[PDB]
C-alpha cells in the first residue's frame, strides 16, 4: 500500500491526503517527527527532507501538488481532477501556483507573524480571497465539473480559515462568504470530512507555534 | 645578392635549359641520395648511362599510405633516415588524405634554397612589373609562431615556420622583401589571432611606405578585411591612448606593443572620417595603403571565389597572382605577374625537382605512361608527379594541371583544380561527421559571443601515458578560458559513440586536450596547400592527426593561446 | 500565429521560446519595455504583469513552466518532453520545481548581490549544480531519453553562466563540469540555438544591474 510521509497540521500534506481519498486509493498514513525524521524520509528525499512524500511502486514522489498530479496521472480511470483541454488545466496550474505562493505567503504572515507585516499580510489575504472569489466568477469548484485540482490545492487552507479568522481578526465569510462556504460545501466530502484535521487542533497548534518562536 | 637583370637573364637561360636543369636535378638529387632503402628495392646504384630511363622503368609510383610507415619511421624515436635520406630537420602533412589518415614529408635546407630563389626571381620579375620604393615596407599577414617537437625528439614542421624560424630567413629575405612591420616576435607571438590583430595594426602602421598587401591567399586577405570591418573602431581605441586593448594578454607581444605605444588623440578624427566615407568597404586596400601597386596572392583555382570578395576589398587595385609550389615540391613561378588572375599562369622553375606528368587523355582516367616535362602537350591536362629532396620520388600527388603555353622552352601551367578528391577509411576518427558535429556542438558556446568558429583540427599524442587527444580550433576573437574549457568538455561529450566512452571513462586513453589555437592556423594550412606544386586540388584539410601528419603539427604547440587538461573526469 | 510577449534576458522567456522552437511552431516574438508593459500584456496578466506570455486562440498563457507544458499539450503528435509513465512525469516536474527555487535565487544572489549575501549564494549555486550533476548522472538530457521538459527549463540558465563566472569570479566547471558541459551540448538543438541572446550582452545586463545598485 502506498506510503505517505506527512505532517498532521500541514495543509500541503492534507492536499496529498485529499487526492488519495477523492480517488479511492487505499494507503497507510505516516507521521514524521521533523525532530527525528525516519530513515524513509531521509532516504526518499535526501535534499529537502520535506513532506509530503508518497512511496508507490517502490518509487518516491515528493512535494504536495507534485503528489496530486502524480495521483491524477497514476489513476486516470474514475474521478478525473483536471479538465480534458490543455488550456483548462493550464488555468488550473496558474491558479494552483497562485494559491501556493502569494496566498500561502499572505496567510503565513497572518498566522506566524506580528505587527506591520501581519496587517500588510491581512490586506494581502483579503485581496487574495477577493481575487479567488472573482476568478471563480462564482464557480462551485475549481478544477473540473466535479471536485478539481486547485480545489484540492486550496481546500486544505479551509482548515486554517479559523486560525486566520482568529489571528488576522478578519471575517473571510463576512467579506467572502462564497469562499469559506465553498470550503464548507467541500466539507460534505469525506476527502475533506476526514483528511483535514479539526480546526480546533490547528488553531491551538499555530498559536503554540506563536508561543515557541519570537 | 638580389639584382634585377642578372637573375632574370640567368632564369631565362635556365628555362631554356629546362631539360638539362631537370635531368641534372635528378642527378644531384640521387648523387645526394644513392643510399635510400626505397631505392635498393628498385635496383639503384646511380651514374651509368641509362639513368633517367632506369629510374622511370625501375622505380614504381607510390601513394601516401605506402610512404607513410617509412617517414613515420623517421619521426617516432627512430630518428633514423629512409625515403630521401638524412633525418630531416622537419616533416609535413598533405591535404586530402592518406586513406583518411595522415601523410609525412621530409624537410631539408634545399627547400629553403628553393624558397629564397623562387621568391628572389619572382620578386625581381614582379618588381619589374610593380616597381617598389626600396625604402618602404609591406603588409604580410604571414605567420609562423608555432613549433612542435615530434615524439622522437625530432622537429616536425610546416612550410612556414620552418622558413620563418630558419637561421637563413631574415638575412636571405632582407633583400627581396620590403621589411616586415611586425616585430618577428609578433609574427611569432604565442597568440597569432591577437598577433593578426597586431599584423593588421603593424601593416596599417607604415602605410605610406607600404608597397603591397600580402597574403598567400585571397582567403587570408578576405579574412583580414572582413575582420577589419568588425574591429576598426576598436583599432582606433587601442592605437589612440597609447594603450592596447585588454583583449591582448600574452606578455611578449604585449610588451613589444607597449614598446610601441604613446597617447595620440588627433589621428582618430581622421580614421573615423575616412572609414565612414566608403561604400560597403569597396576598395579598402588602396584606401589604407594608397600607393600600393598591388595585392599579392594565389588567386586561381579554388581561390577564385574569394578573389571577388577580395577584389571588392582591393577595388581597382591590380590583382597579381602568386606562384606554385610547396615543401613537397616547387613547381612554377609567375614571371609575367601583371596578368590578371583569371588568365594568370605560372612557369616552372627546373632545379627545384625532377617532374613527370600523367595525361588524362584517353577517357577517365587512362593508362598512359609518363612523358617528359618539355614533352608535355599544349592545352591538355596532366597530373603532376614529383621527384625531389622531399621524400618524393615519382610520387603521385593526385592533381590535374593544364598547359596554356610556353615561356621560351619552359611550360606555362594552369590550375582549375580544388580537391585531390576520392577518400578512403580513416582512424583519426570518430566519423568525420562525429568530429564536425563535435566542434559544432561545442562551438556554439562560442556563438554566445557573436563569434563563429572558422576552423578546427585534432591530434593523437601517444608519447604520453595514457595517450591523449588534442583538439585544435580557429575562432574569430580572443575570449575567456572558462568557456573554452567548457568547449573541450563538449568535444569530449560529442564523441557520442560507446567506444570513446569506454576509453576515457576507463582513463586508459588520457584526458582529451583542447589546445586552442589562434587565427590563421587553418588559413596557414590552406595557404600552404593550394600553392603546393601539382594542381590546386589541395584543399580537403585532414581533420585529425595520427602521429603521421606534420604541417598542422608544427603549427600545433607554440600558439597555445591556451591548452588544457580536462578538469572533468 | 502564436504571439509571445518576451524579454531579451528573460531565462523564463527563454524557457518559452526554447519550448516552442523545440516543438516545431512558427511564432512571433515581441520584446518588452517593462517600463511600458504593452496593452495586450496588461490584459494577459493585469497584476503580475510578467512574461513569458504565449497567446493562442486569443487566450493568454502565462508562467514559463506552465507555458512549456502548454507547448506539450498544444501539439501532442511529434515531440513530447515527458516519457510515457506518470512517475517519470512526476520526476521531471519535481526537478522543474527544483530549478525554480534555490537554484534561481542562488544565481540571483551571485550576479545580483555582493559580499555576505554573495558568498551564501555562491555555495548555494555550487551545491545546486552538484545535486544537479548527480541527478544528470549520465543521461544526454533530463526529462526523457531525448530532449526534455526540464531540459528546456534549466538549459536557458547556461548563457548566464558567464555572468556567474565573472562577478562570482568563479569557475563552476571545475567543481561541476558535466553540467555546463551538458549545457553546450544542449545548445546544438535549434530550439535554443536561435532563441537565446548573446552571453556577453547578458553579462553586460548583469553589469548594468550591478552598476545601478551598489
Ligand atoms: N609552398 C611553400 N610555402 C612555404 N615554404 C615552402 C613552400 N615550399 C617549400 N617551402 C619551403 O620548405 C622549406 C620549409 O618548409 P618545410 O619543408 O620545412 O616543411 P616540411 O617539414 O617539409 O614540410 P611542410 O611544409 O609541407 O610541412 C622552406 O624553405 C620552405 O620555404
Ligand atoms: N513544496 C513543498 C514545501 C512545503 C514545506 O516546506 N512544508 C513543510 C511541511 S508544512 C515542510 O515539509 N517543512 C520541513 C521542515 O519542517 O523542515 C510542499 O508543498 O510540501
Ligand atoms: N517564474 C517566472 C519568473 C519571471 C520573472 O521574475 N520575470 C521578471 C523578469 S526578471 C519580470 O518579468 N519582472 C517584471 C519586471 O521586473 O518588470 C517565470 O518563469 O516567468
Ligand atoms: C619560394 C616561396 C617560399 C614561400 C612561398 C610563400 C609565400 O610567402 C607566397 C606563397 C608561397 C607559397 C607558395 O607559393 O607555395
Ligand atoms: C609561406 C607560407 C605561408 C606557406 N604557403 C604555408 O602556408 O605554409
Amino acid at each position: 500500500l502506498p506510503i505517505l510521509l506527512d505532517y498532521w497540521p500541514s495543509m500541503f500534506g492534507m492536499r496529498a491526503r485529499v487526492a488519495l481519498r477523492e480517488k479511492g486509493v487505499e494507503f497507510e498514513y505516516r507521521e514524521e517527527d521533523f525532530s527525528n525524521k525516519s530513515p524513509l524520509l531521509l532516504q526518499s528525499n535526501p535534499i529537502h527532507k520535506k513532506i509530503p512524500v508518497l512511496v508507490h511502486n517502490g518509487k518516491p514522489v515528493c512535494e504536495s501538488l507534485n503528489v496530486v498530479q502524480y495521483v491524477d496521472e497514476a489513476w486516470p480511470e474514475k474521478n478525473p481532477f483536471f479538465p480534458s483541454d490543455p488550456y483548462g488545466r493550464a488555468q488550473a496550474r496558474f491558479w494552483a501556483d497562485f494559491v501556493d505562493k502569494k496566498f500561502t505567503d499572505a496567510q503565513f504572515k497572518v498566522w506566524g507573524k506580528k505587527g506591520e507585516e501581519q496587517e500588510a499580510g491581512k490586506k494581502e489575504f483579503i485581496e487574495a480571497v477577493k481575487i479567488l472569489e472573482s476568478e471563480l466568477g462564482d464557480k462551485p469548484y475549481f478544477g473540473g465539473d466535479s471536485f478539481g485540482y486547485v480545489d484540492i490545492s486550496l481546500i486544505t487552507f479551509s482548515s486554517w480559515f479559523q486560525a486566520y479568522e482568529k489571528f488576522g481578526n478578519f471575517s473571510i465569510e463576512s467579506e467572502s462568504p462564497k469562499l469559506i462556504a465553498w470550503a464548507k460545501r467541500c466539507m460534505e466530502k469525506e476527502s475533506v470530512s476526514k483528511s483535514l484535521p479539526d480546526s480546533e487542533k490547528i488553531v491551538a497548534y499555530a498559536a503554540e507555534y506563536r508561543k515557541n518562536n519570537l | 645578392t638580389f639584382d634585377m637583370n642578372r637573375v632574370i637573364d640567368e632564369f631565362d637561360e635556365m628555362t631554356r635549359n629546362a631539360h638539362q636543369v631537370q635531368k641534372q636535378t635528378l642527378k644531384e638529387i640521387l648523387l645526394k641520395n644513392q643510399s635510400a632503402i626505397y631505392l635498393q628495392n628498385c635496383g639503384l646504384n646511380g651514374n651509368a648511362t641509362d639513368p633517367e630511363e632506369a629510374f622511370k622503368s625501375m622505380v614504381p609510383l607510390v601513394t601516401d599510405v605506402e610512404l607513410e610507415p617509412y617517414i613515420k619511421r623517421m619521426v617516432d624515436g627512430d630518428t633514423s633516415p629512409i625515403l630521401t635520406g638524412h633525418p630531416v630537420p622537419a616533416i609535413s602533412l598533405s591535404s586530402g588524405t592518406s586513406q583518411g589518415r595522415p601523410k609525412f614529408i621530409p624537410f631539408t635546407d634545399e627547400l629553403m634554397e628553393n624558397t629564397l630563389q623562387l621568391f628572389r626571381t619572382a620578386f625581381a620579375f614582379r618588381n619589374r612589373d610593380f616597381p617598389i620604393d626600396d625604402n618602404g615596407k609591406a603588409l604580410q599577414f604571414i605567420f609562423s609562431s608555432k613549433q612542435y617537437i615530434s615524439t622522437g625528439g625530432v622537429p616536425v614542421g610546416t612550410a612556414t615556420t620552418n622558413v620563418y624560424r630558419n637561421p637563413n630567413f631574415k638575412a636571405g629575405m632582407k633583400s627581396i622583401t620590403s621589411p616586415s612591420c611586425s616585430p618577428d616576435e609578433v609574427i611569432f607571438s604565442p597568440d597569432v589571432h591577437q598577433a593578426l590583430y597586431c599584423h593588421l595594426l603593424s601593416g596599417i602602421l607604415f602605410r605610406d611606405q607600404v608597397q603591397y598587401v600580402f597574403a598567400v591567399f585571397a582567403h587570408g586577405l578576405v579574412h583580414a578585411f572582413r575582420t577589419f570591418e568588425q574591429v576598426w573602431e576598436e583599432i582606433v581605441t587601442d592605437i589612440k591612448d597609447g594603450v592596447l586593448s585588454n583583449r591582448i594578454t600574452v606578455p611578449s607581444v604585449r610588451t613589444a606593443m607597449s614598446k610601441l605605444l604613446t597617447p595620440n588623440p588627433e589621428l582618430a578624427e581622421t580614421i573615423r572620417t575616412k572609414c565612414m566615407s566608403l561604400s560597403n568597404w569597396y576598395g579598402l586596400i588602396p584606401a589604407l595603403f594608397p600607393n600600393a601597386k598591388y595585392v599579392y596572392g594565389i588567386m586561381t583555382g579554388s581561390m577564385e571565389p574569394y578573389v571577388p570578395k577580395l577584389r571588392h576589398y582591393a577595388g581597382d587595385l591590380p590583382l597579381v597572382s602568386h606562384d606554385y609550389g610547396s615543401s613537397e615540391g616547387w613547381i612554377a613561378a609567375n614571371v609575367t605577374p601583371r596578368l590578371s588572375p583569371e588568365e594568370a599562369t605560372f612557369a616552372v622553375i627546373p632545379n627545384l625537382g625532377y617532374f613527370e606528368f600523367l595525361p588524362v587523355s584517353e577517357t577517365g582516367e587512362g593508362e598512359e605512361k609518363p612523358v617528359g616535362l618539355t614533352q608535355v602537350k599544349i592545352g591538355e591536362e596532366y597530373e603532376v608527379v614529383i621527384t625531389n629532396y622531399a621524400g618524393l620520388y615519382r610520387y603521385r600527388l593526385g592533381d590535374v594541371v593544364k598547359v596554356i603555353g610556353f615561356y621560351n622552352n619552359t611550360p606555362q601551367l594552369k590550375f582549375i583544380c580544388r580537391r585531390n578528391l576520392i577518400l578512403s577509411i580513416n582512424i583519426d576518427k570518430n566519423t568525420e561527421r562525429d568530429l564536425q558535429l563535435s566542434v559544432e556542438s561545442a562551438a556554439k558556446r562560442l556563438s554566445e559571443e557573436k563569434i563563429e568558429v572558422i576552423d578546427f583540427s585534432s591530434y593523437i599524442d601517444v608519447s604520453t601515458d595514457p595517450g591523449h587527444y588534442a583538439i585544435f580550433w580557429e575562432i574569430s576573437g580572443e575570449t575567456n578560458e572558462d568557456v573554452l574549457q567548457d568547449c573541450c568538455n563538449c568535444l569530449d561529450r560529442a564523441f557520442i559513440d560507446a567506444g570513446y566512452v569506454s576509453s576515457r571513462k576507463c582513463k586508459t586513453i588520457g584526458a582529451l586536450e583542447l589546445r586552442v589555437v589562434a587565427k590563421g592556423t587553418f588559413r596557414k594550412i590552406q595557404e600552404h596547400f593550394l600553392g603546393l606544386g601539382s594542381s590546386a586540388g589541395q584543399f580537403k584539410m585532414p581533420r585529425c592527426v595520427k602521429p603521421s601528419n606534420a604541417k598542422v603539427l608544427q603549427i600545433l604547440c607554440e600558439n597555445v593561446v591556451s591548452s588544457y587538461f580536462s578538469t572533468a573526469f
